[PDB]
């Protein structure tokens, strides 16, 4: 195993092969951001792609243009860090090159007119880091990955809208990336109608008018060929045989001399195959059949050349006589099957008005823009501009690819643009599926809904700047001049950097991020949403989108999404997912070839995966042959079912692969209920970490992985030898074949220590190694908040027993020791910000100094000079930050207090007190301050002995970090000389930098010496130009608002213990509320008297069905138990084989163990430091659906020399006796929450009150009161306390004549109650009458 | 109104030149007046920002409910 | 291994073509309820009276010491149905259709749900879950509706002197006893004077309070047919009497007047509600 | 109004009274001028535009905005709707003497017990606080008073549990179904941040102890006070108004007590003596001597 396993292994008893390690887990924000910039030359991404289909643009007239060159980013000019300390955006610069081409309208074309080839900054941009938050304000925020409607067509159909009908509906809709949209229906009546974007209803050929079709070939179109044939009298027909099917004889149907159906009866399959292995097509047949037939196109007489009958219209029998004596002894109709081949278009016809073209594009015009005198090229232009114009309609080639496969192309790919042949071809299909051939399509299936991340967005949102250049580009080019008119002075940069700052700060997707806890922060980049633009909303969507689809199976998991009104729409992404290009889905899995199971993979999409049958994990491989079982578990087509072996497809990877991470997590899953697996999953996001990092010994294996790729930890770049160690930084120097060669690789790392979440948490680094030994690559060198040896810790494993006591655990509550109270464990860190500004007014500025009127010097003794505190400082309630007065106004006095000072003499100064001060409540300590100043006002001392000492500090960090680079060197500078003769101890002992005149020599050597001379040039020169830079950096006065002279700002540390009102829980569900904590005394305990922490109710097992706890704490017993002989090991101190025998015993122990791992492998103190970290306990993984099992569990707990059962007698230790029966015992791993009674508490006596309608507010954030809704009014109408109604709703809420009055009642003892009337009513008076209206009242 | 025109134009144009945006050290001696003027200006350029704006982002608060208002009284300064 | 079995026979009639696949279906999963109920029978069995206990005798059975079995009895938490998702198989499962799976479900959450019998009882669970997030808005919509209707009815008076009003009678339909008599009566006020099958032998002048002493005198008496100043059948302009309401529940006693009624139904109505969305003919007996 | 760094902030109203304003004075000016009727007509049907879109924005067509897209609250919508009057501010009220937090067990308590954060106490009863120190004097006013409340001195917690006595307090959990969802306790003062709460009445809560939350108010005047006693009091109520059933239903943990305790095995001990009544049993299982659960011959009374 690697170094970071090797001292401290996780136990394992999967046994299902892997063939594939995890992948990345942040992958797709990185990979979605980097086409966003990525400089793509042709299969446009992102920014080349809005400026391509953009550019070039021309003028208003016709002569002047813009021409697109390339693009070019700069280096941001603050780093990640003081983008957090100052509360900026960290961003980079953006420069777009241009080209200004001018035509003469003189010249054709002459183009030759004017040339600006030059540069244009516009608008910076933020940037990734390289875990997948943008920096804005110094906020770390995310931005969430959406999935909506793909573009293309979607059919649907209605089932019985009018219900009274009971009637089927088809309809269509086409839908693209960009433009309309366009709608297709059908009627009771079976009639094709159009709306576009829900315009009226239109008859739908129409459109194809105004599509340059005549009727003729519209009919041509859409109706196939029955033609007749009046040879010299009667008629003869053509037939197919399958024309005549489940069809009725009208008359005796016969053929040259014989028959095949008789009148009144039905064609049967009988007689379309005589008449088809006949050889019959022509039939004799009657002319009166006609009579009814339509014509399918124009007939005339050649003499006349008049519409003896017009197209679509319906023949007769004077018309079959004038037509064959016009000279048709042809006659082509329209098929008509009412069954298969039906009269949709045609009727449509017979109901549209509209005879040409135009007017079909005036109905059109006037649909969409009513009233207006119609002109043609409005309509022309209008009709042209919404589906046939590339600005206003694009698909996105992921639409014309599923607009494609919709209609059976080959073509992926094509235009953004419609063509007509798609849209006849929609409508073809259409009515097609009216006939019943075809199926409407389904929303939940995934390969309809498409994933749109970060890139996408942000390609949106710059186009939309463009525009909004755009229009002022034209309008500034046509009209002024050109020559002079340079291209950046019409350029404003302020509406692109407006939008993108928008995007990035006000909308549903950008959002905090969610730093309680690793898992917490990867599972809120790992999230998928169907809200946002282009998306849903709550009041409107059902239950269909929110239920689970097949489909999700390998790509999305169903056990985490929340249980409030979001329940279905949010959801997390699966494990070895990831994104078809198209922004569909995909998910691996292994071929099944010959029953032999390929090691290849393939990532089968939303929509191959149903056609192909697929197998499970779950199957017992016969090893290298085939599935084991004749009836092996698969599935196709959208379920599951049992199938054979050959005959098999492809195959599940792992036993994961449905999940996400956090169901990944909870170990015993496969012996648990989805609801509480749902529950348990949600609060192991909402964890906090501990002060230390205890980890579990329940594991699954993915810990790891996770605890790594949060990017929290160090990671060694570059495994080699600890060089430098602190509670700060570490210094590691770099393998030498690591080692590039030009540089000196030497990697350090700067830590973070105690630092404010956005949840106001700990954030915090320690190493997890020691000094003077190797690193392996990749290895973690420092954990985390709540990592431990590169491993998730998000609390911490105990002992637990299932019990009632007393009522103290009565409804799910918790009942807890005082050990764990000692032992600090669960205590915890919160970290706060507060500030004080210091402004401008319209008399003058506020002031931060020390003085302030009548105070006392108890506050005054912790603020220094400036009126600002020491750190150090441990306050509370009441005490003062900084000293902030700000010039007063003056007072309309009474005549009291006037005679008041007119005794004591006391008085005023013309200034007020604004110190920052604790709230009421809190107490902690200060440790840290920063304060920020204009340039072009003084730095209040303090911040000179702020910034002067940021410089000492950095000066210092970075006089270390080249003093040790630089000191490397300086072997050089030391042996090069050397090279060349020896001076071996005139070298040393005299001074080092006079070597230079020791011995020398002619030809190479004097290259050498200057050689050196360059090298300590360089040398003292790049330190001053970092310390130039650098210094200024620090010096260099703050982007402030105007108004603002100068902010501090104080960040305190306060140290939560658990209390009664805590919650707590673990990994399945398990809630509980403490109820209280016991000593050690009144716990029950065991006969070797070690007492319990934690006790618990099981009468919540069962009906909650979360076992796995049970089972879990079994094997927690079992793990401990382990460690309890090592301890005895160690304490005893047996010896190295004793050890040897009994750990390799230990992990060679399961049936089937997929992992084997031995330990002569290992050197001595491997052993030693392993069975050291292992003494408080084995720690297992059981992976999730590759579980363990009792025999194992029960195997474990005899090698533990314990209760097979996990369960023993227990004594009561108030009073000294044993219960009646043994209880279950062992150990859970544990967690504590955020929802924390410190942060929920609140009352209120009197306080702020609301500006409309002086009511009080709600919030403890504002002193609120609580609400006292509409049912607790009907409560008290039913006992009947009108008194304590009256009371809530005048005194406590409105009426402000009777708070105060009741307020001195009281100080004067009488509880007496006077009303008098809520001004809100008075108010609603106020604004009826505003609305026109005499309101009043009749006055006794 | 006529100064905030000359003040945004020729922001553009100092953001051309810089790459970045004028300091009112800078812009004051570019728009030829002290720095006192620009400033106020600056201060005087501000909208406001319509009490009924959803400062919850769900429909939970309009920002006129958070408002306070320190105009009236308190009881206990009144006994 | 017997349904197994019997499934595969099925299989191969419709392999014949013999059978439909409705009929087929039915079929099986008519099968597949039998088995269920049969390991229920086994391992309640197993489970109640396994407890084999002998006392100065060879032996004797009891019911059982089994903890979980201790918490089904009693009513505090549990029930045979979910025992037997602890134990035995757990049901079918309807898929989000409101279809009915055919395959149903071997394990359990002792033994090990398999994979897709877990990513099965999600349809189930995230379905009644979303309507469990997704029915109290008609409830309070329903509630709310109701109080405001109901908001201006109070007592007036203490007798409306009224008269007659609606009847009582049971609702044993279909079985036995749903309501008795006894409880429909139970608080109510009588319309009139009430008599007893030995005839003409009043025990009402026309109004009582009938307390469960007058409902067990006319349980001895084989009455079934009682008649009561209603509510509804009072006179009082703007609101009602005591009498006609009759028993204030909770008090135990007539109503005192001047207490609000209205919000007392629409609030008695619509709180439970909210949980609460979710040939021949043949004498029994003589 | 301002705000603390120099904003403005405004209600939509205004927006739509300045429209108005403009576009009735613009209409005048164009009257001095006999200017043609054309103008007359397009300021005319601005004008009846503007006053419509104040008495109702979105109703006549298309919605006015301010620059945020979103439109124009009028006047009826704060008359309308849940947002209007009625249903938010006027049948409802935010409250003075409120509070409320985190709930667990009291299983100790009395059914007219509520356990209670001193501090929440101290806030909600301050004026009274106030008035029995002006009282005994100790406070002489009250910058003395509250500067003596805040450094919580002994007198305090001595005169709170003075004042507290006899003065019940009302408690409430959402949502508020049936009268029973808000009862009035007798207080208990208790050193934590958490209430405690008497069992048996979770149920008409339908409350549990897996992170619930209620609210606490206050009754001032006397009548609310002996209303609370005598009405809304937990003894008054152990019965529905919807059926006469016990809602005294002993839940989960205390049911099991039971029916472990009182059963009829055969097998442990002690069969088949006598005693002379409970008592002596008590003794003996007291000693453990009998069985807890075994049929035997006793006297009773
Ligand atoms: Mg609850
Ligand atoms: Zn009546």
């Amino acid at each position: 195993y690697s170094y970071t396993e090797k001292k401290r292994i996780r136990k394992d008893f999967g046994k299902r092969p892997q063939v594939l390690d995890v992948p990345y887990l942040l992958s797709i924000q990185l990979d979605s951001f980097q086409k966003f910039i990525e400089q793509d030359p042709e299969g446009q991404y992102g920014l080349e792609a809005a400026f391509r289909s953009v550019f070039p643009i021309q003028s208003y007239s016709g002569n002047s243009e813009l021409q697109y060159v390339s693009y070019r980013l700069g280096e941001p000019v603050f780093d990640v860090q003081e983008c957090q300390i100052r509360g900026v955006t960290y961003s980079a610069p953006l420069r777009v090159k241009l080209r200004l081409v001018i035509y003469e309208r003189e010249a054709p074309e002459g183009t030759v007119k004017d040339i600006k080839e030059q540069e244009v900054y516009m608008g910076e941009i933020p940037l990734m880091t390289d875990n997948g938050t943008f920096v804005i304000n110094g906020t770390e925020r995310v931005i969430v990955s959406q999935l909506h409607r793909s573009p293309g067509v979607f059919f649907d159909s209605d089932k019985g809208k009018t219900h009274s009908s009971g009637k089927v509906l088809y309809n269509a809709r086409i839908i693209p990336y960009r433009g309309s949209w366009l709608d297709f229906e059908f009627d009771p009546k079976d009639n094709l109608f159009v709306r576009i974007d829900r315009r009226r209803k239109l008859p739908a050929t129409i459109i194809l008018r105004a599509l340059n079709y005549t009727t003729e070939q519209i009919l041509d179109l859409f109706f196939e060929k029955v033609i007749f044939e009046i040879r010299d009298n009667k008629l003869q027909m053509e037939l197919v045989p399958e024309r005549l099917r489940g069809e009725t004889a009208s008359f005796d149907i016969e053929a040259n001399g014989k028959v095949y159906v008789e009148k009144g009866r039905r064609i049967t399959a009988r007689h379309i195959r005589q008449l088809e292995k006949d050889d019959v097509k022509l039939i004799e047949v009657p002319v009166e059949y006609i009579a009814g037939k339509v014509v399918a196109k124009d007939y005339i007489d050649e003499s006349t050349g008049e519409l003896i009958c017009a197209a679509n219209m319906e023949l007769s029998l004077d018309l079959l006589a004038k037509l064959s004596q016009s000279g048709h002894k042809r006659i082509e109709t329209l098929f008509t099957n009412d069954l298969d081949h039906g009269p949709y278009i045609s009727e449509t016809l017979r109901v549209d008005p509209t005879n040409d073209r135009l007017s079909a594009l005036v109905e059109i015009y006037r649909m969409m823009r009513p009233g207006e005198p119609p002109t043609r090229e409005a309509a022309e232009s209008l009709f042209e501009n919404l589906f046939f114009s590339e600005d206003r309609y694009d698909l996105s080639a992921v639409g014309r690819m599923k607009f494609n496969r919709s209609l059976l192309r080959e073509e992926i790919e094509g235009s953004g643009i419609l063509s007509k042949d798609d849209i006849i071809d929609v409508m073809k299909k259409l009515i097609d599926i009216r006939n019943g051939k075809g199926e409407v399509d389904d929303i939940d299936h995934l390969g309809n809904r498409r994933i749109r991340s970060v890139g996408e967005m942000a390609e949106n949102q710059f186009r939309v700047g463009l525009v909004r250049v755009e229009r002022a580009v034209k309008e500034r080019l046509s009209l002024g001049d050109l020559d002079t008119l340079m291209p950046q002075d019409m350029i404003n940069a302020k509406p692109i950097s407006a939008a993108v700052k928008e995007f990035f700060g006000s909308s549903q997707l950008s959002q905090f991020m969610d730093q309680n806890n690793p898992l917490s922060e990867i599972t809120h980049k790992r999230r998928i949403s169907a809200l946002g633009p282009g998306g849903l909303t709550r009041e409107r969507a059902g239950f269909e989108v929110r239920d689970v689809h097949p489909t999700h199976y390998g790509r999305v998991c169903p056990i985490e999404t929340p249980e409030g009104p979001n329940i279905g729409l949010i959801n997390s992404l699966s494990v070895y997912a990831q994104t078809n290009e198209y922004g569909f889905l995909e998910t691996p899995y292994r071929k099944v070839t010959d029953g032999v199971v390929t090691d290849e993979i393939h990532y089968l999409s939303a929509i191959e995966e149903g056609n192909y049958v697929i197998a499970q994990a779950n199957s017992n491989l016969d090893e290298e042959g085939h599935f084991v079982e004749d009836l092996v578990t698969c599935r196709s087509k959208g379920e599951s079912s049992l199938f054979s072996r050959d005959q098999v497809d492809y195959m599940d990877v792992s036993t994961q692969q449905v999940v996400s991470v956090g169901a990944s997590l909870i170990p015993f899953l496969e012996h648990d209920d989805a609801n509480r697996a749902l529950m348990g999953a949600n609060m192991q996001r909402q964890a906090v970490p501990t002060l230390r990092a205890d980890k579990p010994l329940v594991g699954t294996g993915m810990e790891r992985a996770v605890a790594v790729d949060s990017g929290v930890t160090a990671v060694a770049k570059r495994g080699g030898v600890v060089q430098y160690v602190d509670a700060s930084r570490i210094v590691i120097k770099v393998n030498e074949d690591e080692m590039y060669p030009g540089e000196a690789g030497i990697d350090i790392y700067n830590l973070t220590k105690y630092t404010r979440s956005n949840q106001n948490t700990c954030i915090n680094q320690m190493p997890c190694v020691s000094l003077g030994e190797p690193v392996e690559r990749g290895d973690v060198l420092a954990d985390g908040p709540s990592t431990d040896l590169g491993e998730l810790a998000l609390g911490q494993n105990m002992r637990v027993a299932f019990m009632p006591w007393n009522g103290y655990n009565f409804e799910d509550s918790i009942l807890v020791s005082e050990r764990v109270v000692q032992e600090d464990r669960f205590t915890t860190i919160h970290i706060q910000e507060l500030a004080c500004v210091s402004r401008d007014t319209k008399l003058g500025p506020e002031e931060i100094t020390a003085d302030i009127p009548n105070v006392g010097e108890a506050a005054l003794s912790k603020l220094d000079e400036s009126g600002i505190v020491y750190i150090g400082a441990e306050v509370t309630g009441g005490d003062i930050l900084v000293g902030k007065v700000t010039p007063k106004g003056e007072t309309q006095l009474t005549p009291e207090e006037k005679l008041l000072r007119a005794i004591f003499g006391e008085k005023a100064s013309d200034v007020k007190d604004s110190s920052l001060r604790v709230p009421n409540g809190v107490s902690g300590t200060v440790i840290d301050v920063q304060v920020f100043t204009r340039d072009g006002v003084e730095k209040d001392k303090r911040a000179l002995e702020i910034e002067e000492m940021q410089l000492k500090q950095a000066k210092k960090d970075l006089s270390e970090e080249l003093q040790i680079l630089e000191a490397g060197l300086f072997s050089r500078i030391r042996a090069v000389l050397v090279a060349g003769g020896v001076e071996a101890e005139k070298l040393d002992k005299l001074p080092r930098d006079r070597w230079l005149e020791l011995g020398l020599t002619d030809e190479e050597k004097q290259n050498q010496l200057e050689q050196l001379a360059e090298q300590y040039d360089e040398l003292k020169h790049e330190f001053e130009k970092k310390l130039e830079a650098k210094r200024r950096k620090i010096t260099q006065g703050d982007d402030l608002a105007p108004g603002v002279l100068k902010i501090v700002k104080v960040y305190l540390a306060v140290k939560r213990r658990i209390q009664p009102g805590d919650k707590m829980a673990g990994r399945h569900g398990n809630k509980g509320v403490i109820s209280k904590i016991n000593p050690i005394e009144d716990m029950p305990y065991d006969e070797n008297g070690t007492p319990v922490d934690i006790v618990l109710n099981p009468l919540g097992v069962p009906s909650r069905m979360n076992i796995g706890q049970i089972l879990e704490t079994h094997l927690g017993m079992a793990a401990k138990g382990i460690g309890d002989k090592i301890n005895a090991m160690l304490k005893q101190q047996q010896e190295v084989a004793k050890l040897r025998e009994f750990i390799q015993r230990a992990y060679d122990l399961g049936a089937d163990v997929r992992q084997k791992v031995d330990l002569s492998t290992f050197s001595d103190e491997e052993v030693m430091r392993l069975a050291e970290n292992l003494r408080k306990g084995m720690p297992i993984a059981t992976p999730v659906f590759d579980g363990a099992k009792e025999a194992e569990i029960k195997e474990l707990l005899k090698l533990g020399d314990l209760p097979t059962s996990g369960q023993i007698r227990l004594y009561d230790g108030r009073t000294g006796e044993q219960f009646e029966r043994p209880v279950t015992v062992g150990y859970m791993y544990m967690l504590k929450l955020n929802h924390l009674v410190d942060d929920k508490m609140h009352a209120r006596s009197t306080g702020s009150y609301s500006l409309v309608t002086q009511q009080p507010l709600g919030g403890k954030a504002q002193f609120g009161g609580q609400r006292f809704g509409e049912m607790e009014v009907w409560a008290l109408e039913a006992y009947g306390a009108a008194y304590t109604l009256q009371e809530m709703l005048t005194v406590k809420s409105d009426d402000v004549n009777g708070r105060t009055k009741m307020y001195k009642n009281i100080v004067d003892g009488n509880h007496q109650m006077e009303p008098g009337m809520p001004e809100s009513f008075n108010v609603l008076l106020k604004e009826i009458r505003s609305l026109g209206i005499n309101i009043e009242l009749e006055d006794e | 109104i006529e100064t905030i025109n000359k003040l945004n134009r020729i922001s553009r144009q100092m953001l051309q030149e810089m790459g970045r945006e004028p300091t009112p050290e800078e812009l004051a001696e570019r728009m030829l007046m002290p720095e006192d003027k620009i400033r106020k200006v600056l201060k005087i350029a501000k909208e406001p920002i319509s009490m009924e704006t959803p400062i919850g982002d769900d429909e939970d608060s309009h920002l006129g409910d958070f408002i306070e208002d320190t105009t009236l009284e308190l009881p206990l300064d009144s006994a | 291994s017997e349904a197994e079995a019997e499934v595969a026979e099925i299989q191969e009639q419709f392999q014949s073509g013999l059978v439909t696949a409705g009929e087929r279906y039915n079929k099986v999963i008519d099968i597949w309820a039998a088995a269920n109920d049969r390991v229920s029978k086994a391992m309640m069995d197993n489970l109640q009276t396994e407890t084999v206990i002998n006392r100065d005798g060879q032996e004797e059975k009891q019911v059982s010491f089994n903890s979980i079995y201790m918490m089904a009895d009693s009513g505090a938490r549990g029930s045979a149905a979910q025992i037997r998702q602890l134990a035995g198989m757990r049901g079918l499962m309807a898929k989000p259709d409101g279809s009915i799976i055919e395959t149903p479900i071997t394990a359990n959450f002792r033994e090990g749900l398999n994979v897709l019998q877990y990513f099965i009882s999600t349809h189930g669970a995230r379905k009644g879950l979303a309507d469990t997030a997704l029915k109290t808005a008609n409830s309070g919509y329903l509630t709310r509706r109701l109080v405001d209707v109901a908001q201006d009815l109070v007592v007036t008076e203490d007798d409306c002197g009224t008269h007659e009003g609606i009847m009582m009678t049971p609702v044993i339909e279909g079985g036995d006893v749903k309501e008795p008599l006894r409880d429909r009566v139970l608080g109510r006020v009588t319309a009139e004077d009430v008599l007893k099958p030995g005839t003409a032998d009043i025990l009402v002048p026309r109004n009582t309070l009938l307390h469960e002493q007058w409902c067990d005198l006319l349980e001895e008496n084989s009455v079934d047919a009682v008649k009561v100043r209603s509510v509804v059948s009072c006179d009082t302009d703007f609101g009602v009497c005591a009498h006609c309401y009759g028993r204030d529940l909770a008090r135990g006693h007539i109503i005192n007047k001047g207490e609000a009624i209205g919000v007392i139904a629409a609030q008695s109505i619509g709180e439970p509600g909210t949980q609460l969305t979710m040939s021949s003919i043949q004498v029994k007996n003589k | 109004v301002p705000l603390d760094g120099g904003r403005f902030a405004t209600s939509d109203l205004n927006d739509l009274y300045r429209r108005v304003i403009n576009r009735n004075n613009r209409l005048k000016r164009l009257l001095d001028l006999a200017a043609p009727d054309i103008i007359v007509r397009n300021e005319k049907r601005m004008l009846q535009e503007a006053v419509d879109a104040l008495l109702d924005n979105g109703r006549r067509g298309r919605a006015i905005t301010g620059s945020n897209k979103r439109p124009l609250k009028s006047l009826a919508d704060m008359i309308k709707g849940k947002q209007g009057r009625f249903r938010q501010n006027l049948l409802g009220k935010r409250v003075d003497y409120s509070g409320r937090s985190v709930i667990t067990v009291g299983p100790y308590l009395r059914l007219h017990q509520c356990g209670l954060p001193k501090k929440m106490a101290l806030e909600l009863f301050k004026p009274f606080i106030y008035g029995k120190l002006e009282l005994r004097g100790l406070a002489t006013t009250i910058k003395a008073a509250k500067k003596m409340v805040e450094r919580e001195e002994a007198v305090v917690w001595d005169i709170l549990d003075e004042v507290i006595r006899e003065h019940p307090v009302l408690l409430n959990r959402a949502p508020t179904l049936h009268r029973l969802g808000i009862q009035a306790f007798e207080p208990v003062l208790i050193e934590g941040k958490a209430i405690q709460l008497h069992p048996l009445v979770c149920a008409a809560y339908n409350a549990d102890f897996d992170g619930d939350q209620m609210a606490v108010h206050v009754p001032l005047t006397l009548e609310a006070q002996l209303e609370a006693r005598a009405l809304m009091m937990s003894t008054n109520n152990i019965l529905s108004p919807a059926n006469g059933e016990p809602i005294i239903v002993p839940s989960q943990d205390v049911v099991l007590g039971l029916y472990y305790m009182t059963r009829d095995c055969v097998n442990a001990k002690g069969e088949g003596m006598v005693l002379t009544g409970p008592k002596e049993a008590e003794r003996l299982y007291r000693s453990g001597l009998a069985s807890l659960h075994a049929r035997v011959k006793v006297r009773i009374t």
